[PDB]
RNA sequence: UGACGCUCAGGUGCGAAAGCGUGGGGAGCAAACAGGAUUAGAUACCCUGGUAGUCCACGCCGUAAACGAUGUCGACUUGGAGGU
RNA sequence: CACCGGCUAACUCCGUGCCAGCAGCCGCGGUAAUACGGAGGGUGCAAGCGUUAAUCGGAAUUACUGGGCGUAAAGCGCACGCAGGCGGUUUGUUAAGUCAGAUGUGAAAUCCCCGGGCUCAACCUGGGAACUGCAUCUGAUACUGGCAAGCUUGAGUCUCGUAGAGG
RNA sequence: GUAGGUGGGGUAACGGCUCACCUAGGCGACGAUCCCUAGCUGGUCUGAGAGGAUGACCAGCCACACUGGAACUGAGACACGGUC
């Protein structure tokens, strides 16, 4: 681009948009669960990982991952969504915070107990 | 004592002349000078000035809504 | 002299078998006092190829006018994808270059610099346009010689 | 330590792209089951009509495993 | 069409030095000469002429050195599409203060080192190293 | 906000002693100071270019007694501090009140050091001062309180220093139990050891 | 003659073939289509026919691998062999 | 408190067997998993430590500094041409751009420097520097612009002739 | 009332501020008008710098006071804890 070229039209910073549009900014998100459900991976994996549909405060509804072993979460749930890419999992884009509202945290967790919501024994 | 000198680019109004100045400003980014020009309504009393005209002009009271310039005088006839 | 390993790559060839794999090193030598080069080896084993790199290193030596423990002048390097750049500093900023960059200047006996690398930063092609920039800068003293002045004339 | 599973036998009534499958179980309930890893790696072939076991969830009973073909 | 006669005479300074030429010819001009004055006294030219009247033509003798041509670089820095102006405090070292840059100040043209003595700055002509 | 952990770990990691014993008796004879700490610590793998800087960093921590928040602002401040950055990070350490009690010999360790500036047994300039991080200037006169001049660890602490290089920035007086920072430790006064360059490196980084 | 120049957003025009409108023309060729084959099928390739179209006038369309996949103008920088 | 496959400082055993699960990316898990879960050991931080969100950085990945366009994304199908950008050479003149000096202003705080005060530090604070700017006045006149007069090398006109599936 | 003029009125004060009459202007690709978003600044964060992002606290300026109008009193308001 010439100078001149520059003057009449100055260079365009590119609008880049947020992973996570459904926090809306915020570092977390209310919502209630609409289904809680597994889904199969992409190719190279192989799981049932535990999901469900939760519809938030603002009134998106998304897909959240619902990390460590064994959940008690059911329809009506009330939880908390973190931001959080699971990779193999399309539309996934947010996790459950474990411990927090009606979600439980991961029973007999004994490393990283902060990241699943578990008391220290 | 301070005035600007600029060119008439209308006459059509009673009393009143539209009067460009051009300024040679370094853009601020790109470092380019480029010509810009300020526009203003000036009083001519005597309806003296044409357009092409150079017309030394000074600031004084507002005349009018648009007008607070007035002419000193005439330095280059068209 | 002192000598730095850089990058190990495991490279392929494909035959009618399989996969003939075999291995490449690139390192760098130097004085620590101005004195550097480069060598690029190929073995079927990792030792084998870095003792190729270190012989061809040593003698494909260049030489380099330093002031100091750091450079005369910025000096803008290329070769193939990589562009580098680098500027001398002042006593104590140490070596602020990346990677390949740092090895060439660590044992080319560079103790103060302010190094940037763009474009590719692969390893082979940095270590060359580094080394083509240290060999294009001049001291005071040659530049006075081509221009047929003193060195205070210059300066 | 992990939780447990619901084996359960059924029929392929389908198949589906990528080793996935519809297989109506003992029960009646029909789950779209994929194949396991074991059976994919040692290249095991099922067909629609084969009586497959089928490795369930409590936390979902519209998806399985197929872990047995017979 | 020619919108630059000093990027021009800078071009074959450069390709002159690229080729190995003894000397390069040019239409000459005022400034030109100025410029050739500066890069003589500096030591990047050995001499230079003009020749004519009415079409005048400036020709410069390029140095050499161990076979090396002595300008290493030579950039037109102030152009048509976009002029440069410094001011005394902020005008260029080229190369650390081993290179030049040619400034044309109200008192001339001469080198950065000058115009600095002379406390004046003025328009950066081109860098030479 | 302190490391109480054991200390020949801590030495043993960096393959130095860092003297964070007192030095009655040799580190071989209390550890196995060329082995590295725990199960794999007979192992002597290759340690990356990041691995040695952080090594070298946490060496000089170590022997000073410094958490990280603290010794990068030391850093901040010899980076802002005229001069070579690396030399200043280490005056800046030595100026520490903690070190200087140990450098003077009235602690035996400078954790010793330290708990005798903490229980306000030091004074500078007549004044007492209970922090280990305080700053030393030149011709400050450290001395012993006369309650803490009986203390039988600061008898045993002088005898273990006069074993020791003496510093020559510092004059001490052991009768008095005081001593003048005489002035700031050039580089060349402290120990060869310390690669500072790798610390200014790694938070260049 | 005496700098009258270079480039050019917007603008304006030109712009293969197919195509469109109106009126002519229509040998050969030939989308569609009709029949004959081939084949597992053959909505094709192959065969025999064959309409639009291809041609002309006037108007419209404004696109092509509209390619040197290389914007226009000016200056400078070793050689060799050809063509016109 | 997090972490210990690589990036990235830190490795073993047992359990599990592409399951359960991990994951920022690359990836790991299909029986001897330093990558999952637990344990021992280790590393990093420490009254915090992680996670998430958000901004800049790294990103020369909108490139003024500082990028590209034959084939990677990128030359309008081609021309003419208004606005606009750019303008061969000489003299004089002007002093708009530009340069120099000075004056006024650019609140304090903040940032930075040298000090001072709270036991230290954060923090508070004295003085300075800085506020890269704007305006005015006085100068400079090489370059760019204006104006005036030129010049012929750019660009055109004329004379004569030539080739061509140009229309 | 749009732009200017003239005259009258109006204001603490200049002024289409307002009115009558006259003239037909005024603004706009140096982006008017329209739509969306937004209090501005000193600064703040980031960055080697140039930039980019930002404007919470502190300080300067502006605007608003349930919503929409309006004035009154007063040196000052079209008035957060005044009036209609
Ligand atoms: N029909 C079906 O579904 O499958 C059968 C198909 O695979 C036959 C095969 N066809 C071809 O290659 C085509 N090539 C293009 C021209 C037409 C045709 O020929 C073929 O082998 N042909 C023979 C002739 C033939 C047709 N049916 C039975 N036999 C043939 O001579 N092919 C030539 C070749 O393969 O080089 C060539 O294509 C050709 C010459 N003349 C004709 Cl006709 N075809
Ligand atoms: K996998
Ligand atoms: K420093
Ligand atoms: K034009
Ligand atoms: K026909
Ligand atoms: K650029
Ligand atoms: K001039
Ligand atoms: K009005
Ligand atoms: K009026
Ligand atoms: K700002
Ligand atoms: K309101
Ligand atoms: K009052
Ligand atoms: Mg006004
Ligand atoms: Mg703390
Ligand atoms: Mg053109
Ligand atoms: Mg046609
Ligand atoms: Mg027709
Ligand atoms: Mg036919
Ligand atoms: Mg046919
Ligand atoms: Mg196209
Ligand atoms: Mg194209
Ligand atoms: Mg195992
Ligand atoms: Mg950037
Ligand atoms: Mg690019
Ligand atoms: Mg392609
Ligand atoms: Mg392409
Ligand atoms: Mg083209
Ligand atoms: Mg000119
Ligand atoms: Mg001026
Ligand atoms: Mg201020
Ligand atoms: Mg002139
Ligand atoms: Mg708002
Ligand atoms: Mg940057
Ligand atoms: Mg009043
Ligand atoms: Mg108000
Ligand atoms: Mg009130
Ligand atoms: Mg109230």
């Amino acid at each position: 681009a010439t100078v001149n070229q520059l003057v009449r039209k100055p260079r365009a910073r590119k609008v880049a948009k947020s992973n996570v549009p459904a926090l809306e900014a915020c570092p977390q998100k209310r919502g209630v669960c609409t289904r809680v459900y597994t889904t199969t991976p992409k190719k190279p994996n192989s799981a049932l990982r535990k999901v469900c549909r939760v519809r938030l405060t603002n009134g998106f509804e998304v897909t959240s991952y619902i990390g460590g072993e064994g959940h008690n979460l059911q329809e009506h749930s009330v939880i908390l969504i973190r931001g959080g890419r699971v990779k193999d999992l399309p539309g996934v884009r947010y996790h459950t915070v474990r411990g927090a509202l009606d979600c439980s945290g991961v029973k007999d967790r004994k490393q990283a107990r902060s990241k699943y919501g578990v008391k220290r024994p | 004592i301070r005035t600007l000198q600029g060119r008439v680019v209308s006459d059509k109004m009673e009393k009143s002349i539209v009067v460009a100045i051009e300024r040679f400003v370094k853009h601020p980014i790109y470092g380019k000078f480029i010509k810009r020009t300020t526009k203003l309504h000036v009083h001519d009393e005597n309806n003296e000035c044409g357009i092409g005209d150079v017309v030394e002009i000074r600031e004084c009271r507002p005349l009018s809504k648009t007008k607070s310039w007035t002419l000193v005088r005439v330095v280059e006839k068209a | 002299l002192q000598e730095k390993l850089i990058a190990v790559n495991r490279v392929s060839k494909t035959v009618k078998g399989g996969r003939i794999f075999s291995f490449t090193a690139l390192t760098v030598v130097g004085d620590g006092n101005g004195r550097v080069g480069f060598g690029y080896g190929k073995a079927r084993e990792v030792p084998a190829a870095i003792q190729k790199a270190m012989e061809k290193a040593r003698r494909n030596m260049i030489n380099v006018a330093l002031n100091n423990g750091t450079l005369q002048h910025p000096v803008k390097g290329v070769h193939t994808g990589s562009r580098v750049f680098m500027q001398p500093a002042s006593e104590g900023t140490g070596i602020i270059a990346g990677g390949a960059m740092r090895a060439v200047l660590e044992v080319a006996g560079v103790h103060n610099v302010l190094a940037k690398a763009y474009g590719s930063t692969n390893p082979i092609n940095v270590v060359r346009a580094t080394i083509d920039g240290l060999e294009n800068m001049n001291s005071p003293e040659m530049v006075a010689a081509k221009r047929g002045k003193s060195v205070e004339e210059i300066l | 330590a992990k939780e447990d599973n619901i084996e359960m036998q059924g029929t392929v009534l389908e198949t589906l792209p990528n080793t996935m499958f519809r297989v109506e179980l003992e029960n009646g309930h029909v789950v779209t089951a994929h194949i396991s890893g074991k059976m994919r790696k040692n290249y095991i072939r099922i067909l629609t009509g084969d009586k497959v076991t089928v490795e369930l969830t409590p936390y979902d009973l519209s998806k399985g495993r197929i872990v047995f073909r017979s | 069409s020619m919108q630059d006669p000093i990027a021009d005479m800078l071009t074959r300074i450069r390709n002159g030095q690229a080729a190995n030429k003894a000397a390069v010819t040019m239409p000459s001009s005022k400034l030109k000469v100025a410029i050739a004055n500066v890069l003589k006294e500096e030591g990047f030219i050995e001499d230079f002429k003009v020749e004519g009247d009415t079409k005048p033509e400036l020709e410069l003798t390029l140095k050499y050195f161990q076979g090396k041509a002595v300008v290493e670089s030579i950039q037109r820095v102030s152009r048509p599409g976009l002029r440069i102006y410094k001011r005394k405090d902020e005008l260029p070292k080229v190369m650390a203060g081993l290179g030049i840059a040619v400034v044309s100040t109200s008192k001339g043209v001469m080198t950065d080192r000058a115009a600095r003595q002379a406390g004046l700055g003025g328009e950066i002509i081109c860098y030479v190293a | 906000a302190r490391y109480l952990g054991p200390k020949l770990k801590l030495s043993r990691r960096e393959g130095t002693d860092l003297f964070l014993k007192s030095g009655v008796r040799a580190i071989d004879t209390k550890c196995k100071i060329e082995q590295a700490p725990g199960q794999h610590g007979a192992r002597k793998p290759r340690l990356s270019d990041y691995g040695v800087q952080l090594r070298e960093k946490q060496k000089v921590r170590r022997i000073y007694g410094v958490l990280e928040r603290q010794f990068r602002n030391y850093y901040k401040e010899a980076a802002r501090l005229k001069g070579n950055t690396g030399e200043n990070l280490l005056a800046l350490l030595e100026g520490r009140l903690d070190n200087v009690v140990y450098r003077m010999g009235f602690g035996a360790t400078r954790a010793e050091a330290r708990q005798l500036v903490s229980h306000k047994a030091i004074m500078v300039n007549g004044r007492v001062v209970n922090i280990a991080s305080y700053q030393v200037s030149p011709n400050d006169v450290v001395s012993i309180r006369e309650k803490a001049k009986k203390q039988s660890r600061v008898k045993a602490a002088l005898e273990l220093a006069e074993q020791r290089e003496k510093p020559t920035w510092l004059e001490v007086d052991a009768g008095k139990m005081e001593g003048t920072f005489k002035r700031k430790p050039e580089r060349s006064d402290l120990s060869a050891d310390i690669n500072e360059h790798l610390i200014v490196e790694l938070y260049s980084k």
